[PDB]
RNA sequence: GUAGG
């Protein structure tokens, strides 16, 4: 990377080549938007459908927790579990609740 | 930021610094290219080269950090930790 | 006879000698290192004309230099008698096109003789492929035309040198005998009143022990020494005697911590000066050797002798004494004088044919030591020529040449003129020679000596300046490697009509007068005071018949750059050096045409240049076709030539080709038959001639700026088309191959709407910023998707594929219409890099316009940039009506010293509307009609010769009697001006105005690369500091000496915003754009970055750098 | 650096000719070769000034002492009348007059007002030949130099805010003109070292 | 209309210093900036604009109105 | 009174003139400096660069102390040598010359406080020179309980 | 004896041992401070310190290897000054005899190299730093204008003010959100350039020239759009920063916080510079046609 | 490396 560049003085090769790591500040700002707009639309919706689709699809920790998984804390089956979700699924397909999302894809 | 006090670093403050110890030459596998064990670039000295990935995958997500897999053991963190953690090499 | 268009000449002396072949350079030398039959065709000829030439081509002459290899034994040994090449496999176009280094192969019979065996085996061997020099002297490698320039150097030989030191109160003389390629010898005098030398300057040590350690005795020492007290003194001080004692002396001080040995002595010093590889002077060192020791026919070629060195001791010591004449060592009479380095006949310039043969050689001996090696570790009679050899070396050597080396350089193509500069010039800088930071104030001025071999007013104006030049205008290179000039012979007051060339030394013997002098009807001189130069540059005068030669022409001095410049005479030197350094970076036009005053060389200087496209038989044409011209020969053979159109040049330009001759025309052979990029009718032309008049005008025109019409917008009168190539690789990584297809991932369909199904751009298909051209997708990605975008995709029933765009986009602010795109497939017959699959480049072509902000500049050094586009209407505009299509400060003219560009513009408008002189019987009348420009219709050019150019006179006697243009009136007032109605207002303005035509080029350095902006962008790997330059969204740099400014004000909060937000911290640099797009006050900035770098090297060097409170330890 | 005997004869406008013309040249490269070896120096030193400089800084609204430095106000006064210094300009205006002046038993000059044009005609009409300005080198202050010492800044024309970086400009002013040096001495006169 | 619109002379004479009174107007900005950005939690700390408003500013030029006009007030602690 | 004479008859022979402050900056910098003699009492080197600040405070110490106080004198050093003399490592490593400055700190054990200018721009903190100052950035700004009134 | 004493002293007074002149163990630098990233085309690219340490962990173990084994005192001696030079190296290469050329093209940056000279570590990314939100064009001399008014092309002026413009457009609801936004300016549309036109005034940009030799270098204008792509400047401030007109460039920087945009107000403003500092004479009032 | 400043 200490190369000459083909320049005698004043460059290298090493301060040409951009990195991939650095976060875009433009991309980070719009996933904050973007977690705000569906954390808004959510609240929208009813409290306890928005807790089972929060805890489903893991909007609050990383990783995703199983259909019977939310059946322990929240005291529910694994098949009414599947019956909230799909309904909150269909309402949230209702155009209404999808324009402020359809940008952000 | 008061002062930037500097003075003669003997080898316990060397020791101090170091995070573990280099023993090798190598850096990298010619047909994974992943970083290999104890040589440079180790991950179980300066640390996991993806975020929050350790080298034997035991852990791959984000939300169990802070912790180190038995199997390599990687300290689960971000990537940038790598920028600041040293090593050191024994004569 | 009609070479070139009707043009009027105002030259007032006839040229005797035509100017030669303007590229001789290049092609004659490389025509010498291949042996060609063209060298040996100039060879015989010279030797018939009886002009010296050399009989050995150099390849040969290398080959011939490696002499057969023998072993410790001496038992087999392998001559290289012959070479021969063949025709090249690939034509130049399909090189150019297909990256292929344009080359063809090298064959050489090998004769492995043995003695032991007493068998001789002829094998031939392909040696290697050697690139080719193509007919315009350039070299094309990987598809980029290279060309290769000429380099200055100091010659081998003796020199000496004079200096006072202030110390000793007394001069101080050294000298030295710097080799071809050997170690270096010198040799100081009275350093402190005794004598030394330096062997590659090791130690302190006398010339007594070195002599002593030769086979010359003291007693004849002294006996040849006796007339000088100095040596006598070095001598009686000397305590060391015996040939044996002087030889270990030196030995342990050149070699010390082992015992001294005679053999080991003898044969380092053997092998240091005498061995005939490592101190192997070139011929040109030893021609000079012998001229300048006064030795009367030495060996023509070998290494120093003991017979030079005493011949050097006694010219030093002679030097010494302050005698100034004195008898040659074996020789006869000389002058005795120290020699400045920086004269012209010191200074030898190696040309393409020496630079390749210098590392072919290089290479040739890396391979003998490979096969002295093998042999040594080789078997008898398991030895073939084929089989010995190794063709590695070779190669490498002549690629790692012609790549990754100062003097292999990149052709410019802005117009033919760039070309032509490009090949001439002469660089100082470079391997074994002058570079950068060498330079000193002597070597970059002038020299008396730089004349007729070197201009001295074009050179680069930076901070190289003087260490790059272009050769003369008649320069010829001698065949040692000096340069001559013409010059014709005077005998007895008359003028011979017989031209001898002169090198830098002869000419300082004779007294040379003057072209511009003048010469009466007869072959005397016209007057008997004349002025004359002579030894040392001085230029002191000596009436009546008393010299013998005279410069053939008055432009010997100039080069063909400057020599463009009209009226040169009148402008400055700084301004005339400006004009010559602009013309290089025109840029063609639509549409060209010559200009209407100018030096009637362009012509010259346009056919020589490679760009034309000039008939090589004397024919008649059949069929006329913008792609294609075909003729037919008397003899029989027909010939098509194919028209080059819209093919980028190395800088980004057109090429586009005209067509001149009609269908039933005739030929002669070497006429034109096509232009090239800015020509017409053969004749050069970088730029149009506009109408100007001089005046201020509301500001507009306020240091340096130009103002002019909106008809140039109008017209395309001044309009360049600009092409752009960008290319795409479908490489092939570890995850799987890359595919470019229609079907891209996640964006709309109307983007790919004038995409191919194969996913390539179609032809004709206007671009614009963010564009796709080409559809790619890289195989895959490791995808772990977040909840909010599982989420999303959830709830609108949509996959994320693994398969991730990475398309090619037209780059931001870059418009166009694509006219050309190629594609080379891994699979198909074409070979590409290992691993890429597939490659396209795609062709995007625009028409810029000559608008706000475009630099101008004309032949003089006047530059700017326009500054305003006004309309037609609001040009002041002469009587008649007719606008001025330019406007220009005149508050420039008298404080830059470059009358000229004045006089030309009334030239100009005489040239515009014809004049009409005959038997007005005037002086400028009686002159004119001699010369014959006494009749001339509207717009016919007009060439006035760089020093024979146009008088005073001759341009107001003009202007009294220009043509009536309309009504019988003439525009232009006897002093030159005309009268101006204002456009804007409407009334007359108070008193005439200066008005006419002058020829404005269009530099390169236009608006739209300048421009550059930056939100946010890209960012540096080892620190985050965004990296720099336009062609990675690079932001502007704030100095040291910026902040210093920042810091004079007071303020204290811009410098840290400066340092901390805008750059260098990571952390706080997204924090501040969610706070701008979101609509609240800036955060706090943090520590930076780069600080944290430079604690951790320095604490990588065993320093504990604490950042420590007052408090105890700190927070960060 | 010579000097040829034979002078050229001819004005840019008549047309110089050839060995004129060469002779010109010799000049000029030289002219060219010095502008930038001149840069090269003058931003050298700019940067050497900026540094030894930098510290000081205007640290104090008024001094604590009152000792001052002498300068002569008007000086090649001709018989029989009193002149100003050619230069007086670039030497006391706009400094400090650190004590009061009475020539006729009344004061003309009130102590710590600036010194313009009607305070130093008014002043050398009287016929005072010197006067005791206050300045930076005199200046004792505990925490850098007090304003009061140093005078009135140029680019605001009024007394110095606290705080400036009077170290800095006075660095830059120092440096902007080397580059405006560009001169040389003609001839050497055949003496090296004279 | 314009970033010279309120003279710099008057602003100086009430505020003693040419640094004193940027930083005083940039504190003022800053408050009325962050404000304009409460988007309804109403601490009631913060102050509105005094003088009238456009619908399109910039807070800085408000601040500098109301040094000009003399309406605010500083105080070292 | 030489030195600002000769620069300033330097300077005007093309036409430039500069005020005399300019260069009264500089010339008072040079001599800052001084060269104890005798350092007898003082119990420090003798014959080595000295700031006059320090000097004055340890020939006050040493008079008080009831010894008597070491001998000095004047010395005139270039621009450069003074620079590098400073007393603070980091502003003095950040000039030209660092390996030679890094060495004599690190061995010596010198702090540096960031007080200056050169200092505290690479740590990207707020130079202490105007409006960074700090008498002009700790005030509060209040709208007048008649202004509140008006509303 | 003086310099003997100061340097004994030195030791005398500090805490620190003298036994840190002979080091025991090497530091080694984070990975990342010397990174081995990935080209494409199946190359790679390293920083020359990997090397340094490689040389140096090859001979340690060599001679760990020599050591263990029963071994002449020659091998080992030699040995040890190769290890002696490695490490040497590292800190600085081509201190003495001759510095390790690596590839041989040229010598191998060491750790010190970093820290020293005009490429430095010290003067050019700490003093000298790179920015965002920044410009450049050339320049064209504009009459019309007033002392504190400068005209930016278009393209330079929204690629300056990108994220005020995306706010702006959502605020006047001609953007549905942040993403829309960003692909209209990016599309460009008509919209965005009204816009544009309303948000960049009173707020002011630093033009900037390269050499700036004196304070005036950088001075604050009041901007406004125009067509074209070159910047538009006032004459009478063209002397000050010594500005011709020939063919020129100058830098376009951008304040952002509430202190940075207060102090291009009062302090740089064009109108409050008529006297340059050298010698409190006018220089703001040129000469060359008026 | 070479152009422009
Ligand atoms: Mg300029
Ligand atoms: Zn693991
Ligand atoms: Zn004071």
């Amino acid at each position: 990377l200490h190369t000459p560049l083909g320049e005698d003085g004043d460059s290298e090769f090493g301060d040409l080549i951009e990195d991939s790591e650095a976060v875009v500040p433009a991309d980070a700002v719009s996933f904050t938007l973007l977690q705000e707009q569906l954390h808004s639309v959510l609240d929208t919706l009813s409290e306890r459908e928005a807790g089972v689709v929060s805890m489903r699809f893991g909007l609050t920790d990383g990783q995703p927790k199983t259909l019977d998984e939310i059946g322990k804390v929240y005291g529910v089956t694994r098949e009414r579990i599947r019956q909230i979700e799909s309904k909150t699924m269909s309402k949230l397909r209702h155009p209404s609740r999808s324009q402020v999302l359809r940008d952000y894809l | 930021f008061d002062e930037l006090r500097i003075g003669l670093a003997t080898a316990d403050d060397i020791r101090q610094w170091s995070h573990g110890e280099v023993k090798k030459p190598e850096t990298i596998n010619y047909r994974t290219l992943k970083p290999e064990k104890d040589g440079l670039f180790c991950e179980k000295i300066f640390g996991p080269t993806r975020d929050w990935e350790c080298y034997c995958g035991k852990y791959k997500r984000v939300r169990f950090k802070g912790i180190i897999c038995e199997r390599c053991g990687v300290e689960v963190t971000r990537a940038k930790v790598r920028r600041e953690r040293m090593g050191h090499i024994e004569l | 006879a009609s070479t070139a268009p009707l043009r009027i000449s105002f030259a007032k002396i006839k040229e005797p000698l035509e100017v030669p072949n303007l590229l001789a350079l290049q092609t004659e030398s490389f025509d010498w290192l291949l042996g060609n039959d063209a060298w040996k065709a100039r060879v015989e000829s010279a030797l018939e004309s009886g002009q010296d030439v050399p009989t050995k081509s150099g390849l040969e002459e290398i080959f011939e230099e490696i002499s057969p290899i023998e072993d410790f034994s001496g038992s087999m040994s392998l001559t290289f008698r012959d070479h021969r090449f063949e025709p090249p496999k690939n034509s130049i176009d399909e090189c150019k096109d297909r990256d292929f280094t344009y080359a063809a192969p090298l064959f050489v019979t090998a004769e492995f003789t043995n003695n032991e065996t007493g068998e001789i085996k002829s094998q031939t061997v392909f040696m290697g492929d050697f690139p080719l020099m193509t007919n315009k002297g350039t070299f094309v490698i990987n598809g980029t035309e290279r060309v290769v320039v000429s380099q200055l150097v100091r010659s081998p030989g003796v020199y000496f040198d004079s200096s006072i030191d202030k110390t000793s109160d007394k001069d101080i003389f050294s000298a030295k005998i710097i080799p071809s390629r050997g170690a270096w010898l010198e040799m100081e005098i009275d350093k402190r009143d005794m004598v030394g030398v330096r062997i590659d300057r090791k130690r302190k040590q006398s010339v007594t022990v070195l002599l002593k350690a030769l086979g010359w005795t003291t007693e004849q020492i002294l006996e040849e020494f006796g007339e000088y007290e100095s040596m006598r003194a070095t001598l009686e001080k000397d305590h060391t005697q015996g040939q044996d004692d002087a030889l270990l002396d030196i030995y342990r001080k050149l070699r010390p911590g082992e015992p001294p040995t005679r053999e080991a002595a003898q044969t380092l010093l053997e092998n240091l000066y005498f061995n005939p590889k490592r101190y192997d002077l070139a011929k040109v060192g030893r021609y000079k050797v012998n001229k300048k020791l006064g030795a009367d026919e030495p060996l023509d070629a070998g290494v120093l002798t003991t017979d030079d060195v005493i011949a050097t001791i006694k010219y030093l010591v002679k030097l010494h004494a302050g005698e100034t004449e004195t008898v040659g060592e074996s020789g006869r009479e000389i002058v005795v004088e120290t020699d400045d380095i920086d004269h012209f006949g010191n200074r030898r310039i190696r040309n393409v044919g020496e630079l390749i043969q210098n590392q072919v050689r290089t290479g040739l001996a890396r391979m003998e030591r490979v096969v002295r090696e093998r042999m040594t570790t080789q078997d008898v009679e398991a030895i073939t020529p084929q089989t010995l050899i190794n063709i590695r070396p070779v190669v490498a050597s002549i690629k790692e040449f012609f790549g990754t080396s100062q003097l292999s350089q990149f052709m410019d193509q802005n117009n033919p003129l760039s070309g032509l500069t490009h090949k001439r010039r002469l660089n100082a800088l470079g391997p074994g020679g002058l570079s950068r930071e060498r330079a000193g104030f002597e070597v970059r001025d002038v020299h008396p000596s730089h004349y007729g071999r070197m201009c001295p007013i074009e050179t680069p104006e930076g901070p190289n300046i003087g260490l790059i030049g272009s050769l003369a205008s008649y320069g010829r290179i001698n065949p040692f490697g000096f340069i001559e000039t013409p010059y014709r012979k005077v005998v007895e007051g008359q003028v011979t009509d017989d031209v001898d060339y002169l090198t830098a030394d002869e000419e300082d013997r004779f007294v040379i007068a003057q072209a511009n002098a003048a010469l009466g009807d007869d072959m005397r001189f016209a007057e008997a005071r004349v002025l004359v130069r002579r030894r040392g540059g001085e230029v002191d005068y000596v009436p009546g018949d008393d010299v013998d030669y005279m410069d053939v022409s008055p432009r010997q001095m100039v080069s063909v750059a400057t020599a463009m410049i009209p009226f040169l005479e009148h402008d400055d030197a700084n301004r005339a050096l400006m004009g010559a350094n602009m013309m290089r970076q025109a840029v063609p036009l639509i549409k060209s045409e010559s200009p209407l005053v100018g030096t009637g060389m362009e012509y010259r200087s346009a056919a020589d240049a490679g760009d034309v496209v000039k008939a090589e038989k004397a024919g008649v044409v059949q069929e006329v076709s913008a792609d294609y011209i075909t003729t037919t020969n008397d003899d029989g053979t027909y010939i098509t030539y194919r028209l080059a159109k819209f093919s980028r040049s190395n800088q980004g330009t057109s090429v586009n080709q005209k067509v001149i001759v009609a269908e039933g025309d005739r030929i002669i052979e070497g006429q034109v038959l096509a232009d090239g990029p800015a020509t017409e009718n053969g004749e050069m032309a970088l730029g149009k001639n506009l109408l100007v008049a001089f005046m201020p005008w509301e500001g507009h025109n306020y240091e340096d700026a130009i103002i002019l019409s909106q008809r140039l917008v109008q017209d395309d009168v001044l309009s360049s088309i600009h092409i752009e190539e960008h290319e795409v690789d479908a490489r092939d990584t570890k995850l799987g191959p890359e595919e470019i297809t229609r079907d891209i991932p996640n964006v709309s369909e109307e983007v790919l709407a004038d995409l191919d199904e194969r996913g390539i751009i179609r032809i004709g298909a206007e671009v614009v910023a963010g564009d796709i051209l080409v559809g790619k997708v890289t195989p895959k990605g490791e995808t772990e998707l977040t909840p909010e975008e599982r989420l999303l995709r959830a709830i609108f029933g949509e996959k994320a594929r693994e398969v991730r765009d990475t398309s090619l986009k037209v780059p931001h602010g870059e418009i166009g219409k694509v006219i050309g795109v190629r594609v080379f497939d891994r699979e198909e017959g074409d070979e590409l890099p290992p691993g890429v699959n597939q490659l396209v480049r795609v062709y995007v072509a625009q028409k810029r316009k000559i608008t706000d902000g475009d630099k101008l500049a004309g032949r003089h050094g006047n530059k700017g940039v326009i500054s305003k586009i006004n309309p037609i209407e609001d040009m002041p505009f002469l009587e008649d009506g007719t606008p001025v299509d330019i406007i220009l400060n005149p508050l420039a003219v008298p404080s830059r010293m470059n009358p000229g560009q004045v006089l030309e513009i009334h030239l100009g408008w005489l040239a515009s509307r014809g004049w009409d002189v005959s038997g007005l019987a005037e002086e400028w009348a009686q002159r004119l009609q001699v010369i014959g420009a006494d009749k001339v219709e509207p717009g016919t050019n007009v060439a006035t010769p760089v020093f024979d150019g146009a008088r005073e006179d001759e341009l107001a006697g003009l202007l009294q009697h220009t043509i009536p243009n309309r009504d019988g009136e003439r525009m232009v007032l006897p002093s030159g001006k005309a009268r101006l109605f204002d456009g804007r207002s409407g009334e007359p303005f108070p008193e005439p105005i200066s008005v006419g035509y002058m020829y404005i080029l269009k530099l390169h350095h236009l608006v739209d690369d300048k421009l550059h902006a930056r939100s946010t962008g890209p960012y540096s790997m080892i620190t985050q500091q965004p990296l720099g330059g336009k062609a990675q969204f690079g932001g502007q740099r704030f100095g040291e000496m910026e902040v210093w400014a920042l810091e004079a004000y007071g303020a204290a909060y811009a410098l840290q915003e400066l340092l901390t937000i805008k750059s260098d911290d990571v952390t706080g640099r997204v924090k501040v754009y969610e706070a701008i797009v979101k609509g609240e006050n800036i955060p706090e900035p943090g520590i930076p970055e780069s600080f944290k770098v430079l604690i951790k090297e320095m604490q990588s060097l065993c320093l504990n750098v604490e950042v420590l409170s007052s408090d105890g330890m700190s927070i960060e | 650096n010579e000097t040829i005997p034979r002078p050229i004869k001819a004005s840019f406008r008549e047309g110089l000719s050839v060995l004129e013309y060469f002779i010109s040249t010799h000049g000029a490269r030289k002219g060219l070769a010095d502008t930038a070896l001149r840069t090269a120096d003058s931003g050298y030193l700019t940067r050497r000034l900026v540094d030894v400089s930098q510290d000081v800084i205007i640290r104090e609204e008024d001094c604590g002492t009152e000792r001052g430095l002498k300068l002569p106000i008007a000086t090649r006064d001709a018989d029989g009348t009193l002149r100003k210094a050619e230069d007086v300009e670039t030497s006391v205006y706009a400094r400090m007059l650190a004590e009061d002046v009475v020539i006729d038993g009344k004061v003309i000059a009130p102590a710590n007002v600036d010194l313009g044009d009607v305070l130093i005609d008014a002043l050398v009409a009287h016929g005072v030949e010197e006067v005791k300005t206050r300045s930076i080198l005199t200046c004792e202050s505990q925490v850098g130099t007090c304003a009061m010492c140093y005078g009135r800044s140029l680019a605001t024309g009024k007394l110095v805010d606290i705080g400036e970086a009077v170290g800095i400009i006075a660095a830059q002013s120092i440096g902007e003109p080397g580059t405006q040096l560009t001169m040389r001495t003609f001839h050497t006169g055949g003496v090296a070292g004279d | 209309e314009g970033i010279i619109n309120p003279p710099i002379d008057e602003l100086l004479e009430a505020t003693d210093s040419k640094y004193s009174l940027v930083i005083y107007a940039a504190k003022r900005a800053r408050q009325i900036n962050a404000y304009y950005s409460q988007l309804g939690e109403g601490l009631l700390e913060y102050v509105g604009p005094l003088v009238d408003t456009h619908v399109h500013e910039k807070p800085l030029s408000i601040a500098l109105r109301e040094i000009n006009a003399g309406l605010l007030t500083s105080e070292a602690i | 009174v030489h030195l600002v004479g000769e620069v300033q008859k330097v300077y005007n022979s093309q036409g430039v003139s500069i005020h005399d402050k300019h260069i009264e900056i500089i010339i008072r910098q040079m001599l800052r400096r001084v060269t104890i003699i005798e350092s007898g009492d003082a119990e420090l080197l003798p014959g080595e660069l000295v700031e006059r600040t320090k000097f004055e405070t340890e020939n006050r110490r040493v008079v008080q102390e009831g010894g008597h106080p070491a001998s000095g004198r004047p010395q005139l050093m270039g621009i450069t040598k003074a620079s590098l003399a400073t007393e603070s490592w980091l502003s003095a490593a950040s000039f030209q010359e660092t390996t030679r400055v890094l060495t004599d700190a690190a061995i010596n054990a010198k702090s540096d406080s960031l007080i200056g200018l050169k200092e505290n721009v690479i740590i990207g903190k707020l130079i202490p020179a105007g409006t960074g100052l700090s008498r002009y950035r700790n005030i509060r700004v209040e709208p007048t309980e008649e202004a509140k009134a008006a509303m | 004896a003086l310099k003997r004493l100061k340097v004994v002293s030195a030791f005398l007074q500090t805490s620190n041992s003298p036994k840190g002149m002979v080091l025991d163990c090497v530091p080694v630098i984070p990975p990342d401070l010397r990174p081995m990233v990935q080209l494409d085309g199946g190359r790679f690219a390293t920083s020359d310190l990997n090397d340094l340490y490689r040389r140096v962990i090859n001979r340690n173990n060599r001679l760990k290897r020599l050591l263990d084994l029963g071994a002449p005192e020659i091998i080992v001696n030699n040995e040890k000054r190769m290890l002696q030079e490695a490490v040497d190296a590292l800190f600085d290469n081509g201190r003495r005899g001759r510095p390790v050329t690596g590839p041989g093209n040229r010598p191998l940056k060491s750790l010190s190299d970093m820290l020293k000279g005009k490429q430095g570590r010290f003067r050019q990314n700490l003093l000298g730093k790179r920015v965002d939100y920044s410009a450049r064009s050339v320049i064209v001399v504009g009459p019309q204008l007033k002392l504190h008014q400068c005209g930016l092309p278009k393209a330079m002026a929204l690629e300056l003010f990108k994220p005020f413009v995306m706010k702006r457009l959502v605020d006047l609801n001609h953007a549905q959100n942040i993403k829309s936004a960003k692909r209209m300016v990016e599309r460009g549309r008509t919209v965005v350039y009204d816009v544009l036109e309303e948000v960049i005034a009173e707020h002011p940009v630093l033009l900037n020239r390269a050499p700036t030799l004196h304070r005036l270098g950088i001075q604050a204008f009041e901007p406004q759009l125009v067509e074209g792509k070159a910047i538009q400047i006032h004459p009478l401030v063209c002397t000050a920063f010594n500005a011709d007109f020939d063919g020129d460039q100058m830098a376009v920087h951008l304040p952002l916080s509430a202190e940075a945009q207060a102090e291009a107000r009062i302090l740089m403003l064009s109108s409050n510079n008529i006297l340059k500092p050298a010698d409190g004479r006018p220089v703001t009032m040129p000469t060359q046609d008026m």
